């Protein structure tokens, strides 16, 4: 996690990596 | 109830006066637990907001915990229709603990905004100070009374999801107005609606630049306990962009100014019409060659938009129509306003000179009318009647004579009243010298650009943009990537025909409501499942059609048109919002 502070601190805003929206779907989905 | 909302004190958008307008019914419906959330800036507390330095009957232990602990937060009333209570958050107040904030934002909804981007962060900010105050309300409030939380936009919905990451009890109401990487789809030479179904949504939001701000709003849309759309369309683009189907759509009501009398909006019609006549007289001095009772008036206006908001197809449609009245031998003409405010220098020489001319001619009218008042009187004194041989007086005739002299011109009409700054690379004055209208005698189509907002303190046309709107006879609005669509509810409420289409939020409205949109004045189009000719050809027969009503049958067409006012008021589009409000308690807690 630490690894993706900078790449959404400037503005890289990765994509085709690991970090997919549906990477913060399957994590926010569990709140409700 | 809680609404959240980033233009409480600045008029950046529509939603300003959408809440004004809203704030009234909302509080008749919640007697005085009607709250609003905004931020607090220094240009909206003058003449924007009664602050109110006295706590809240109901509230004191929140707001003295708030100023003890840092930030900074004021109450008061806010200076609209309705009684309002408006809560004003500074955006500086708590500037100190950004970096904390976006530390414990890391496990909340997995947001990162980038630095240099001070809007952001100041709506990131704005949501944990609103979820801030919602977890300080409610550990004071007892838990005795349920809190439901309403989201307007965008950027304030950001702290919706960080409520949901509370475990607070509160329904949670998700409400977009528009897709912010869909503005962007439509500048991008690729065909928008007719590829609904398949979008590289996360790469089109990478390399553009827009890829957090997305990826937020679904987020919120995602988490929410209800999501409300403004319109079908939006609502369909929305299922098909953020992955989640509205449970309900929102479309924007507007508070209606009724009159004592049902036939008054026709009347303000009849005088405004002839301001523009007034106007048209002096730019067509030297060429008035045209029964002026037998002309129509067609106008398009809003934002300078070329292919958003249709423009070229309305200039098309217009030379087609120009094309077929050249060959039916009729006496019919239109004239076409494009109120396109761009960027301009100056007036247009020609056109004041016009007006000039007019007026020299309306002073000698009144000169020789004058003269011929004082002979009449003197006549009906003796007791005798005009033989109008001595109302010639050798004189008159010479400067009536030169006056017709000075009125006759040899060069065209101009097509603009102002001077562009540009001509190479303005799209609306090269299409029109494409298409062929320059406001010729043998023409039936006459074609007139102002590039600037209507105002009663112009020289030329000394009138707003209600009267204008008022005066014309039809406004066509070919609307392409039109979110919801306020210039045409405007008309409508007005009392004027317009030509819409179901791209639009209002054209796909009307649609589903009333059967047979025609005998209405409503003509709809079809530019979702049609080609550009196809669509063209039906705007060209639409027109046509227009033309060829009388005076009566346009008469029962306003007529008619008025009366779907009442559809478009807060009266009835309030009970889309009860209803998702309803189903966010029933959602959080029964
Ligand atoms: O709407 P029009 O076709 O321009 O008709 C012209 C005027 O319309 C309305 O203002 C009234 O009916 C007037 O009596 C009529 O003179």
């Amino acid at each position: 996690s630490e690894e993706r502070k900078e790449r959404w601190e400037q503005g890289q805003a990765d994509y085709m990596g690991a970090d997919s929206f549906d990477n913060i779907k399957r994590k926010l989905d569990t709140y409700l | 109830l809680f609404e959240v909302a980033w233009e409480v004190a600045n008029k950046v958008g529509g939603i300003y006066t959408v809440l004004q307008t809203k704030a009234k019914v909302t509080g008749d419906e919640w007697g005085d637990n009607y709250f609003l959330v905004g931020p607090y800036t220094e240009q909206g507390v003058r003449t924007q907001v009664e602050l109110l330095e006295a706590p809240t009957p109901a509230l004191k232990r929140t707001l003295d915990s708030m100023n003890s602990k840092g930030c900074k937060v004021y109450f008061g009333r806010w200076l609209i229709e309705g009684g309002p209570l408006v809560v004003l958050l500074d955006v500086g107040a708590s500037a100190w603990a950004l970096e904390r904030w976006k530390g414990e934002l890391w496990d909340t909804c997995n947001i990162g905004v980038p630095w240099y981007d001070r809007e952001a962060n100041d709506a990131v900010l704005f949501g944990f100070l609103t979820t801030w105050f919602l977890g300080e309300f409610l550990a004071q409030s007892e838990e005795k009374p349920h809190v439901v939380a309403h989201f307007h936009e965008w950027l304030a919905g950001v702290g919706l999801c960080l409520c949901r990451a509370r475990r607070l009890p509160v329904a949670t109401i998700f409400t977009t107005h528009a897709t912010l990487l869909g503005r962007y789809l439509c500048a991008g030479a690729v065909d928008f609606y007719n590829n609904l179904e398949n979008f590289n949504v996360d790469k089109e939001a990478g390399e553009r630049q827009i890829y957090h701000r997305y990826c937020m709003e679904r987020a919120a849309a995602h988490c929410a306990h209800v999501f409300t759309t403004v319109s079908q369309i939006t609502a369909i683009e929305a299922q098909h962009l953020l992955k989640r189907k509205p449970d309900i759509v929102t479309p924007n009501g507007l508070n209606v100014k009724k009159f004592s009398a049902m036939h008054e909006f026709q009347n303000l019609h009849a005088q405004s019409k002839a301001r523009i006549q007034e106007f048209v007289r002096g730019h067509f001095y030297g060429h008035l060659d045209f029964n002026l009772d037998k002309t129509l008036y067609f106008f398009i206006a809003g934002r300078y938009e070329f292919s958003n908001k249709g423009a070229d197809v309305f200039l098309e449609a217009l030379a087609r129509l120009n094309y077929l009245l050249r060959v039916n031998g009729s006496e019919q003409t239109v004239v076409a306003f494009f109120i396109m405010p761009a960027r301009t220098n100056n007036f247009n020489v020609e056109t004041l000179k016009g007006q000039a001319v007019r007026k020299q001619l309306w002073d000698t009218a009144n000169t020789v009318k004058e003269k011929f008042g004082r002979k009449l009187y003197e006549s009906l004194l003796v007791g005798s009647l005009p033989d109008m041989n001595k109302m010639l007086d050798k004189e008159d005739f010479t400067m009536m004579k030169r006056a017709i002299f000075a009125t006759q011109r040899q060069s065209f009409p101009p097509v603009c009243t102002h001077n562009m700054l540009d001509d190479s690379s303005d799209p609306i004055l090269t299409t029109i010298r494409r298409i062929g209208l320059f406001n010729s005698s043998a023409d039936r189509v006459k074609v007139i650009f102002h590039p600037e907002f209507l105002s009663s303190t112009s020289p030329l046309l000394p009138v707003d943009y209600e009267e204008f709107v008022r005066g014309c006879h039809l406004g066509v609005f070919p609307s392409y990537y039109e979110p919801w669509g306020y210039t045409p509810a405007e008309c409508t409420v007005m009392g004027i025909p317009s030509i819409s289409t179901n791209l639009s939020g209002f054209g796909c409205f009307m649609e589903e409501h009333i059967a047979d949109p025609s005998a209405y004045g409503i003509y709809i189009l079809d530019r979702r499942f049609r080609s550009l000719d196809d669509s063209c050809s039906q705007l060209t027969s639409f027109l046509y059609s227009f033309c060829q009503q009388s005076r009566r049958q346009r008469i029962i067409q306003r007529n008619r048109t008025e009366r779907l006012s009442d559809l478009l008021d807060w009266k009835y589009l309030g009970r889309y919002y009860m209803s998702a409000r309803h189903m966010a308690l029933s959602k959080a807690f029964p």
